[PDB]
């Protein structure tokens, strides 16, 4: 029965280790992502949460019929 | 010996030569804040996919 239908314990052992490593990495990544999101929303210095500002290319840098603009 | 200017002359844009130095900062501007650094590097696939709850990709 063991030869025909089942395998050794080493296979399940090492598969369990691989699964545990994947899940632990995923958990640490989720926590890190939450912290990064909080920091980016608080500060705004990162790529995320970059709300638009007025484009400076719309400014007209020409004499304005009045020296004091 | 004065000649009256013709039409279209007094409205011309003319060059003027002066010794007055060009102002360095007439608007009295401050130092602009430093921008966000860049998005540098090569894109790599997401680590363990989406990582959303039970999904494996
Ligand atoms: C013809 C069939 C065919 O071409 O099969 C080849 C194709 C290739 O197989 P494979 O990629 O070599 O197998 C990879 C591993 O087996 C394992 O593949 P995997 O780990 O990459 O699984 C893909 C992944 C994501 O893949 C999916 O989302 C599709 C799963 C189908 C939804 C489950 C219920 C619907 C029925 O599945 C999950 O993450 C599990 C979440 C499923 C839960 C859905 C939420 C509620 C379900 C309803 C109750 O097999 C399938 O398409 C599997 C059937 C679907
Ligand atoms: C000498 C013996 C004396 C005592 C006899 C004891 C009787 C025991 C027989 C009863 C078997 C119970 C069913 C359990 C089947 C296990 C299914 C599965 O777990 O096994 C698969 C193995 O496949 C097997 O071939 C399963 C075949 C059994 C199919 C059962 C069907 C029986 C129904 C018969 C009904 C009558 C039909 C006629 C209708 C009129 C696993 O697939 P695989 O991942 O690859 O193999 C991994 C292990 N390896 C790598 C070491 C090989």
């Amino acid at each position: 029965i063991a030869r025909t239908f089942y395998d050794g314990p080493e296979k399940n052992y090492e598969k369990t280790m691989a699964i545990l490593q994947i899940e632990a990495e995923k958990a640490e990544l989720r926590l890190k992502e939450l912290e990064v999101r909080r920091l980016m929303r608080a500060r705004g210095d990162g790529p995320w949460y970059q709300y638009p500002t007025i484009d400076k290319a719309l400014i007209d840098h020409s004499p304005k019929t009045t020296p004091d603009n | 010996g004065w000649v009256r200017p013709d039409l279209g002359e007094l409205s011309k844009v003319t060059k003027v030569k002066t010794d007055r130095p060009l102002p360095e900062n007439p608007y009295h501007s401050r130092a602009r804040p430093e921008p966000n650094p860049e998005a540098e590097g090569d894109l790599k696939p997401a680590k363990h996919g989406s990582r959303l709850f039970f999904w494996t990709m």
